[PDB]
């Protein structure tokens, strides 16, 4: 059999150079049904159903996925087919293209022009003050996310918020003696995953954050207006200069002390 | 005729209009009728700071603007106005922006206040010297975010009676005007409210000013009063704690300001610190209680049994705590309206009053018992008599060990504690007893200054606290009167152990020693009454060694020197250090009631 | 050549100055010149064997490498190496020797002062320090596909991460600012057996976490004067060496109508380090810990289509953590106690469970609707709230038919409430009665974004979104009140056919939150109000040159500005000043495919930044109870440039 033939009426421009133009594995075109398989040959185009013209790409079908989802679901496109890009009417295609050497969007590189081009918010936010190193493509979106989507909410690569950022700060995670108890919960009651205004990434810093959640009687819980004209400047106390309430409570993120349950040591 | 007693302030209208101040105001008297026809008043104008906007951890601040005086009939620098219905407007003649120290701020909370001169109204009528003052929004006119009511008058009168009788011939009397004056910038450095008082008070031993709460405690004019354990500060901390050189680094660790006092010093620290010795004191005072009774013999002696209280009044087998008392002391003496046992051998019955300790250092004494759990001795031989001299009298003092708030057995390095004092009544003759009156001198003023804790003569002596364990009568309301009564077993007529020398019979022992203090300016201090009849059963009293004095001429020599009385005193069939028996045949002699009508609210009272 | 070796390499060099190190970010390295080492190779032809070797950069910070080796469809056995390098600092000082040691020491010559201002030697003492964090991991990993149904999976790696932090080590007001050495190696390891088939799959996945700390604690001489304790030195606890371990059974039922998908999880963390008892005068109940925490998940989802007009979805997941380490009491310093305070460790375990449900309604090809509920509940140890529970219900809907115009809109509106808020007696000093910690209370929160496309004209197109979301803490009276973010953007591109492509952007976003505070621990008497705002745009030019030496160019501007602003009112007003980053990017890129064989480029940019943290603006005994690293401010324009070269081979 084989059908050698739907290649010289196509213009000998698509090289074949990538995985998908190999030839050794029993998957795509040796021991499997060749150009069949994506597009397909019951009687080949130039002849829509059971027919031989599949488009596959941003233009004419939608929900074409199937095909290569007969061929793909590994561990990692579990949760796709509820997923936000499939309820989009996003397609394999859109993303990745088969029909050009090594794939642009596995390049590392440019996985960010790719994602940034409908997730606008994203380009905003690593150009903050403080983020992630995605700019200069130290890091991409592949590192926290799985495109494809995943269990957890935002489609982390991860089971939980806090195990994905433990892949890479591991000195945070657990369990130490004297906890702080937002840490443990969820990264994100203080952090923002993309970039912030302020440094390390914080929904506020400085003394405001920890006098959301601390208010017991005494220095904790004090006014400090800060640059005042009537004669508090913002550098000249512990409590707004400096690191604020960390020059006496430094361990933000738990204590391994036998005397650290106030964070201090 | 009726000459205004009080001025009562009621602001309408109070705003800064481009940095000028204005006030429109109501004033009425105690019965709410209108006041009109004002002459003289000051007003003042002021601005607050709230805590921070200095430094982190400072307290809030006055600034004071300044002062005019309007005088109706002479100059007056700004637009004084009235409306003759009681309303009333002024307008100053400053400008806040023009000030050279204080940058002027539309939006700190304002303060204006008057002093009301004491003078009178055109139409004759007599003006009290008054004082007011109203807090403000500088534009809106309303009610202000923040405040600086710390303190309230109220506190400090309960020993000053009135605060204007302190300092500035009687200008001021409520504590918010003096706050308000009293700040950086306008007095010098140290002179500052937040130091000035504690300074003037800390050396002083008045029992109430060993807490915090005989000037801070809740008090509905004074929304701030909790600062005095939030706002720790170097200036406010060292008016009391004057060894401490913060900025230095003697005595404490450096501080070069206020940002991190609070950190270590939070608020229930510094609060049980200063208010836990009194409270420990208290809660040590309240364990025990003591009855006795007191019964004469047909041989002239008398048998006392004392029986120790739990908490609720019911009696213990005492050898439970005997080795936990270091001294119970008792002093008998009879007549309690005049007693005739001295301190020494009286003059005249020539018996000296029965001092017996009954326990010293956990230890029953000589002649001293335990039946049915209580404790027993027996008098020498007293010179019983008819009518007053019928009645035997005995006070106790009870002194034990303890720590904190417990009770234990007494060592050689023991504290000690003085508890609740005991009074009790017994006659020969088995008829009801005599007892002394109470009706002019109630202990409840002293508590004023002295605390409810006073622990009486502790040091010498086993130390005694007066409550109404001692009570044996009680006032117009219904409530227990607790009298010094007691005091005579010792003071007697006849004096203390000095016989004369030191003045001692009580008549006169609390009059010598207060009438050199400046607190004490009015004998209401003391007295709800004068019990003038009670003279008429005194004899005479012992007011140098050996010599006596008819009983109303001691009594006003206390404080009144012999020789200054212009008119002279053996005149009036007195006897002024005369020899016993001249003296006490003069004893109801005197003539100085037929002219003298004094009350405790104007003594120097004459009818003649 | 399809046969054989394969490809292409190349390498590169470049320059940068000036030395201010935040620079060497947009730059490759650190280094005044820089080194690269571009490679894309393949060979094969021997019955399928297959061994490719890329590498990006490498010689300098995101460098990587990938080699690859084995029978195409058979086995493959690879390995890897990556580098991230980020750059903090160069500008701060200390008066600290051994400086990326275990121990901080003073001159034997130091002289104490009870604050900065008065240390007479502090000043003469400073020494110049960089902060900055260095990764270096590199893998391994095998993998060998089988006939039929079973693959696995195996692979291994190592991550080195070397620098300095910024640390705070005092007694208990006075503070000193450290550096915190890291020398951290981190190893994962992940291993996987899989079965699967026609239409349907099931995973058995292990993955392992281990760290291991050089340094255990964090020895420091004080500057000051000895306050009340007594002590000369401190010993801060670093983060211990730990460990995690999971095993994941996942499964997945195809079919054409409905879908089924399972996973189950299981793993313990773990930690055993010594204890610190160095500058510590109590007795520890246990000299080493046995901290251990059980991981428990549990993921089920069900897609089906009841029609063709609408699919309908659920899930529901559970994630348990419980901690059961073991309580005992803990003897901690006080000021107010010569003797310590003695606190019970609270091991806090945390539970979380969600169910969800869906649809989506196909009206219209071209137009899809989608509406959807979700429910989640938490529960929690050792704090104000036990559970919390939220309701929230969503929407989106898109529509791409008309015209060249495509638009879609969503929207959600999620209530937060929960079990009785009463405060811990877990705390040292009890919090105020009103307070209400974020996380936990009562929310209502409603976000709407939408986004809309239009590209009339064939080679232009402009896209522009707008967002709003609200948390508004409704029962809140202290703490976190409400926070609002709203964002707009918008892009556009577009040609005249003339074979050079333009582009601008506009993004703008900002989060305004707004809380309270009770200096008298009673209600409130304090509100402060925080602005964090971002304003970036940018627009480039790139022009492919075809049908002639095969250059091609491009140009790329870009502006942000990052601010913040915060003021507190209580009676008046007061601020924090300055708090911004402003920097401008400009990069020129230009290759030629000069000798065919062979291609240049030659990249060349600029970066004008400037930063200001008013708070930090101030020198080293700038706070009398700090002693702190000094100004952080940068301003420096880098000029930098490289060349680069690749070879066809
Ligand atoms: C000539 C006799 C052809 C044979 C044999 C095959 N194809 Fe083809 N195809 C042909 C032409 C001239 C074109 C261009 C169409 C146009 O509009 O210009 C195509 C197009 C395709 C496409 C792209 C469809 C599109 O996007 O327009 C595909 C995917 C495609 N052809 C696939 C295909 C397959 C799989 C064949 C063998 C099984 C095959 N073609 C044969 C002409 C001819
Ligand atoms: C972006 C919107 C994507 C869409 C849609 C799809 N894929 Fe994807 N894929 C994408 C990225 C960024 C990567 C990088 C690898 C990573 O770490 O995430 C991948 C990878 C793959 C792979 C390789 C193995 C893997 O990573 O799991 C495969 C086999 C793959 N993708 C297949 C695939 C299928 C079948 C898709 C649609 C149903 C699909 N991809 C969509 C980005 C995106
Ligand atoms: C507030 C209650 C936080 C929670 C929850 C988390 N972090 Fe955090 N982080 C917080 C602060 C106030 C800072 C500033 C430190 C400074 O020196 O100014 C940080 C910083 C980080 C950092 C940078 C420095 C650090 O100590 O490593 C990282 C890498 C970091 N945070 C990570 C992190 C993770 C992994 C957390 C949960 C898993 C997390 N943070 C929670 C405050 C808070
Ligand atoms: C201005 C409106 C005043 C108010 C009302 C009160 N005081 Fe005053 N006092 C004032 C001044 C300028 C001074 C001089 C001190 C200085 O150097 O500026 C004083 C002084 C006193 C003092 C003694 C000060 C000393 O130098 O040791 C005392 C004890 C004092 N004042 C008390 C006091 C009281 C009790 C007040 C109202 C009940 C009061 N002052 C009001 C100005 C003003
Ligand atoms: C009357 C004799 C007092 C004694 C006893 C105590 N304090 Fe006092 N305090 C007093 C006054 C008249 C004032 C100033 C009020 C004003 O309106 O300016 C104060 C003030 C304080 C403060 C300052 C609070 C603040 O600035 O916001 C503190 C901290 C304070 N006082 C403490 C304090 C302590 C602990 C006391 C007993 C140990 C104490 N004071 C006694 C008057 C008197
Ligand atoms: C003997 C057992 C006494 C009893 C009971 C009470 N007092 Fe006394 N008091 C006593 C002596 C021996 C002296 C010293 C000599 C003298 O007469 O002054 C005192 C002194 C005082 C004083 C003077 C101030 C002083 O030196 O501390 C006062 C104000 C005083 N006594 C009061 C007092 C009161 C109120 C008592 C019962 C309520 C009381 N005394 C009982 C001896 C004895
Ligand atoms: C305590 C601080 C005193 C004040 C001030 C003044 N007096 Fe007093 N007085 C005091 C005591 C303890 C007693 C003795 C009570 C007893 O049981 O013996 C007295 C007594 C008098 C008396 C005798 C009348 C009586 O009620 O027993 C007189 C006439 C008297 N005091 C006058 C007086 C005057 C004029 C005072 C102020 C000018 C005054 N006392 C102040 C205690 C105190
Ligand atoms: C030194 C200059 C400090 C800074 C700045 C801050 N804190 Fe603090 N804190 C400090 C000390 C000496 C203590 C008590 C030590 C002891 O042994 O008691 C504390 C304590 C706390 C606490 C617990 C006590 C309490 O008030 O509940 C908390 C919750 C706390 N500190 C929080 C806190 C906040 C929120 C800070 C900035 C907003 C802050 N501290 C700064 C010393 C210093
Ligand atoms: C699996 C994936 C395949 C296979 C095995 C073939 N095609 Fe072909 N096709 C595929 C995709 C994903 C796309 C769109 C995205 C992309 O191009 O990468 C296409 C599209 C084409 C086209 C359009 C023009 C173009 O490629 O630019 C043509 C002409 C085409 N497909 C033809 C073709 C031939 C002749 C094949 C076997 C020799 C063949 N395809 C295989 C997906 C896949
Ligand atoms: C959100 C919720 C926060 C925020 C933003 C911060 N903390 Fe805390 N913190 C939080 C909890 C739930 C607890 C446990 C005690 C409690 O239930 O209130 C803590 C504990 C602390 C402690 C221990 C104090 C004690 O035991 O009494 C300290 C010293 C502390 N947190 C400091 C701190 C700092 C400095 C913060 C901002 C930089 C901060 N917290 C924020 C919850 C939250
Ligand atoms: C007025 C008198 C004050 C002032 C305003 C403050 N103190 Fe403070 N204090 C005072 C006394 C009479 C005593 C002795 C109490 C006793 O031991 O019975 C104290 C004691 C302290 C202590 C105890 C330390 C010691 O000496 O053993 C401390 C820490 C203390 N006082 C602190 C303190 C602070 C922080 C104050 C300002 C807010 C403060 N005092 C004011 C008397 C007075
Ligand atoms: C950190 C610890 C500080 C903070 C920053 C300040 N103090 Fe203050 N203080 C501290 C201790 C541990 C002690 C000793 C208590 C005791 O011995 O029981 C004190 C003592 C005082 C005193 C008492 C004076 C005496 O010893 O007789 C005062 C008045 C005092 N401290 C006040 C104070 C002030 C005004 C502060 C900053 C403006 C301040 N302290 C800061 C602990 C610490
Ligand atoms: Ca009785
Ligand atoms: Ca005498
Ligand atoms: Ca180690
Ligand atoms: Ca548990």
């Amino acid at each position: 059999k084989g059908a050698d033939s739907c290649l010289m009426c196509h213009k000998k421009m698509d090289l074949f150079k990538g995985v998908h133009g190999a030839i050794d594995s029993s998957k795509s075109p040796m021991a499997g049904l060749q150009c069949e398989a994506c597009h397909g040959p019951l009687g080949q185009h130039n002849k829509e159903p059971m027919i031989t013209f599949g488009k596959q790409s941003t233009l004419s079908a939608e929900k074409q996925n199937s095909v290569c989802m007969s061929c793909h679901q590994d561990d990692k496109r579990v949760s796709w087919n509820g997923s936000h890009h499939d309820n989009a009417d996003v397609a394999c295609a859109s993303c990745h293209q088969v029909h050009v050497a090594k794939d642009p969007v596995l390049s590392k590189n440019t996985e960010m022009e790719v994602c940034t081009s409908c997730h606008t918010k994203q380009k905003a936010d690593m150009n903050k003050r403080s983020s992630h190193p995605l700019k200069w493509a130290q890091m991409t979106c592949s590192d926290c996310h799985n495109p494809h989507g995943s269990m957890t909410d935002s489609d982390l690569n991860k089971p939980s918020i806090n195990e994905t950022c433990y892949s890479c700060h591991a000195e945070k995670r657990g369990p130490k003696l004297w906890e702080h108890a937002p840490v443990t919960e969820n990264c994100v009651t203080c952090h923002n995953p993309h970039g912030s205004v302020n440094d390390a990434m914080l929904k506020t810093r400085a003394p405001q954050l920890c006098q959301q959640c601390h208010a017991s009687d005494g220095h904790a819980s004090n006014a400090y207006l800060g640059n005042t004209g009537l004669g508090s400047n913002v550098g000249d106390n512990a409590f707004t200069g400096g690191r604020s309430c960390l020059n006496c409570h430094s361990q933000v993120h738990g204590s391994n002390h036998p005397s650290g349950k106030l964070l201090q040591r | 005729a009726p000459a205004i007693q009080i001025l009562n302030f009621t602001f309408d209208k109070s705003v800064i209009t481009n940095g000028v101040p204005s006030v429109e105001f109501t004033v009425t008297n105690e019965n709410d009728l209108p006041v009109v026809g004002l002459q003289k008043m000051r007003f003042a104008a002021a601005q607050l700071i709230p805590q921070g906007a200095t430094g982190a951890g400072n307290a809030s601040q006055w600034q004071y603007f300044g002062d005019e005086t309007c005088d109706v009939a002479a100059t007056c620098p700004g637009t004084f106005v009235d409306q003759k219905n009681g309303h009333y407007s002024y307008t100053f003649n400053m400008n806040l922006t023009a000030n050279a120290k204080i940058t002027y701020n539309d939006q700190l909370a304002q303060r204006v206040l008057i002093r009301a001169y004491n003078t009178p109204l055109p139409d004759g009528t007599q003006v009290p010297n008054s004082n007011a003052f109203v807090d403000f929004t500088a534009d809106t006119g309303a009610a202000p975010t923040y405040s600086r009511k710390i303190v309230a008058t109220e506190s400090c009168n309960t020993c000053h009676q009135d605060l204007a009788n302190v300092k500035h011939g009687g200008a001021y009397s409520d504590v918010n005007y003096c706050a308000t004056c009293h700040t950086a910038g306008k007095v010098g450095v140290g002179k500052e409210f937040n130091v000035l008082v504690h300074a003037k008070h800390k050396d002083l031993t008045l029992g109430s000013l060993e807490s915090c709460q005989s000037c801070h405690a809740a008090n509905d004019a004074a929304p701030d009063w909790g600062n005095w354990s939030r706002i720790p500060t170097a200036a406010t901390c060292g008016s009391c704690h004057s060894t401490v050189d913060f900025a230095a680094g003697k005595g404490h660790s450096q501080q070069l300001d206020n940002s991190n006092c609070i950190a270590c010093h939070n608020s229930d620290w510094t609060a049980e610190l200063h208010t836990g010795k009194t409270a420990d004191k208290k809660a040590v005072i309240a364990q025990l209680g003591m009855q006795a009774t007191l019964v004469g013999q047909t041989d002239d002696t008398a048998v006392l049994t004392v029986s120790i209280l739990d908490k609720d009044g019911n009696a213990i087998d005492a050898a439970t705590v005997q080795d936990k008392i270091k001294r119970l002391e008792t002093v008998t003496n009879v007549g309690p309206n005049f007693p005739i046992m001295g301190y020494n051998k009286s003059p005249g019955s020539g018996a000296a009053k029965i001092a017996k300790d009954l326990v010293k250092d956990g230890a029953l004494q000589a002649g001293v018992t335990l039946v049915d759990g209580k404790l027993v001795f027996t008098t020498p031989a007293l010179p019983f008599g008819t009518g007053d001299t019928d009645t035997a009298f005995t006070f106790i003092g009870l002194e034990m060990c303890s720590t904190g708030t417990s009770l234990t057995a007494c060592t050689v390095d023991s504290a000690t504690t003085s508890m609740k004092a005991e009074l009790a009544f017994g006659t020969k003759s088995g008829n009801a007893p005599s007892m002394r009156h109470v009706n002019s001198v109630n202990f409840s003023t002293c508590q004023g200054c002295h605390s409810d804790t006073f622990e009486i003569h502790k040091g010498h002596h086993s130390g005694f606290v007066m409550t109404e364990q001692v009570s044996h009568a009680k006032d117009a309301n219904g409530k227990a009167i607790v009298g010094v009564d007691g005091c005579v077993a010792c003071h007697t007529p006849d004096g203390t152990y000095a016989s004369g020398a030191n003045k001692g019979a009580f008549e006169m022992k609390l009059h010598v020693i207060h009438g050199e203090q400046g607190v004490i300016k009015e004998c209401t201090q003391c007295h709800n009454d004068f019990n003038l009849d009670a003279f008429k059963v005194k004899g005479a009293l012992a007011t140098s060694a050996g010599k006596y004095t008819t009983p109303i001429t001691a009594t006003c020599t206390s404080c009144h020197a012999p020789e200054s009385i212009g008119h002279g005193l053996e005149n009036m069939g007195a006897i002024v250090n005369g020899d016993y028996v001249q003296a006490n045949q003069a004893a109801q002699s005197e003539t100085c009631f037929y002219c003298h009508k004094p009350t405790p609210t104007d003594h120097t009272q004459v009818k003649m | 050549v399809e046969t054989g070796t394969s490809g292409t390499v190349g390498v590169g060099v470049g320059y940068n100055s000036e030395e201010d190190i935040r620079s060497a970010n947009a730059f490759g390295t650190s280094n005044e010149v820089a080194g690269k080492l571009d490679a894309d190779v393949t060979f094969r032809g021997e019955k399928g064997y297959r061994a490719s070797v890329e590498a990006y950069q490498l010689g300098m910070d995101g460098g990587r490498l990938e080699v690859n080796a084995g029978k195409q469809g058979q086995y493959n056995v690879n390995v890897n190496y990556r580098q991230i390098a980020t750059y903090n600092s160069n500008s701060a000082l200390t008066p600290y020797s051994g400086v990326g040691s275990d121990n901080l020491t003073l001159p034997d010559n130091w002289v104490t002062a009870g604050s900065s201002s008065q240390m007479p030697l502090l000043m003469d003492s400073l020494n110049s320090l960089e902060l900055s964090l260095k990764r270096e991991r590199t893998g391994l990993g095998f993998d060998y596909q089988g006939e039929s149904l079973w693959s696995t999976h195996v692979s291994y790696m190592r991550e080195e991460k070397t620098g300095l932090k910024k640390a705070s080590g005092g007694f208990f007001n006075q503070s000193m600012m450290l550096a915190e050495p890291v020398d951290y190696t981190t190893d994962s390891i992940e291993a996987g057996i899989k079965l699967k088939g026609d239409n349907w799959f099931t995973a058995l996945n292990y993955n392992g976490s281990i760290f291991k700390n050089e340094y255990n604690q964090l020895n420091f001489d004080s500057a000051f004067n000895p306050t009340f304790g007594a002590q000369t030195s401190g010993s801060i606890a670093l983060d211990p060496d730990n460990q995690s371990h999971t095993v994941s059974l996942m499964g997945q039922y195809n079919d054409s109508t409905n879908v089924l998908s399972a996973r189950l999880l299981t793993g313990q963390m773990s930690q055993d380090q010594a204890l610190v008892t160095s500058g510590y005068g109590y007795q520890v109940p246990t000299e080493a810990l046995d901290a251990k925490v059980d991981l428990i998940g549990l993921n089920l989802k069900v897609v089906s289509k009841v029609t063709n007009s609408l699919r309908l979805s659920g899930s529901y997941d559970y994630n348990d953590r419980d901690n059961n380490t073991q309580i005992e009491e803990w003897t901690q310093v006080s000021i107010n106690n010569v003797n310590g305070k003695v606190a019970y460790n609270t091991p806090y375990d945390n539970t979380s469970q969600r169910f969800k449900v869906a649809a989506d309604y196909r009206i219209t090809r071209g137009m899809k609707l989608d509406g959807g509920y979700d429910f989640r509940r938490d529960e929690r140890n050792y704090q104000d709230r036990e559970t919390t529970d939220e309701n929230t219900v969503w929407a989106r809907f898109r529509v791409n038919s008309f015209e060249t115009w495509d638009m879609w809109v969503k929207g959600s509106y999620g209530q937060r409430d929960g079990s009785e808020y009463q405060a811990s007696e877990w705390t040292s000093s009890e919090t105020n009665s009103l307070l209400r910690k974020y996380n936990l209370a009562n929310r209502d929160r409603t976000q709407v974004e939408a986004r809309v496309t239009h590209s009339p004209i064939e080679s232009l197109t402009i896209d522009f979104g707008a967002r709003y979301a609200l948390d508004d803490y409704t029962d809140t009276v202290i703490g976190l009140t409400e926070s609002k973010d709203t964002s707009y953007d918008a892009n556009i591109s577009y040609m005249i056919t003339d074979d050079l492509l333009a582009n601008a952007f506009y993004n703008y976003q900002i989060i305004e939150s707004e809380q309270a505070g009770s200096s008298n621990y009673s209600t409130p008497t304090w509100t402060g109000f925080i602005e964090d705002k971002v304003d970036v745009v940018g627009a480039g030019i790139s022009y492919n040159n075809l049908l002639e030496n095969k250059l091609r160019m491009g140009l790329d501007y870009t502006y942000s500005d990052s601010n913040s602003n915060t003021q507190v009112r209580q009676g008046i007003t007061g601020d924090y000043g300055d708090y911004f980053a402003k920097v401008h990017n400009i990069n020129l890129y230009a290759q030629y495919q000069a000798t065919e064989k062979m291609a240049l480029r030659f990249d060349y940019k600029i970066e004008n930044y400037k930063d200001n943290d008013a708070a930090n603006d101030i020198a080293v005994n700038g706070i009398w109870n700090v002693v702190g690293f000094g100004d952080n401010s940068h301003d420096y324009t880098a000029q930098m440039i490289m060349l680069s070269m690749s070879y066809k081979i």
